[PDB]
């Protein structure tokens, strides 16, 4: 159970390598489209909405 | 009788502790066997993930 424990760690970290490259890409490309999308006309859009929401 | 008897029973328990042996040899081997299938499901395992 140990050697079993010890492949379980092996394939756990490369897993979770591969969960943090695969936010790292979504947030590169989330933050380079935010340059163009939040715009103080959509932020005041947001602005509105999130107020009067509830 | 019972001088008699006594060495029978013990003859028979005997016999009873070296099947119990027996068949703990056998659990142990059988066990050996399923943990080495067990440590080869994990490592299939690790390259399925």
């Amino acid at each position: 159970e140990k050697r079993i424990s010890e492949i379980e760690d092996a394939a756990f970290l490369a897993r979770e390598k591969a969960k943090a490259d695969a936010e790292y890409y979504a947030a590169h490309k989330y933050a380079t489209s935010n340059k163009h999308k939040l715009t103080p006309e959509y932020l005041e859009l947001k602005k509105y909405q999130a107020i009067a929401s509830n | 009788i019972a001088a008699q008897k006594q060495k029978v029973v013990e003859k028979e328990a005997e016999t009873e502790r070296k099947k119990a042996l027996i068949e703990a040899e056998k659990v142990a081997q059988v066990a050996e066997i399923t943990y080495g299938q067990k440590v080869m499901e994990k490592e299939t395992e690790k390259k399925i993930s």
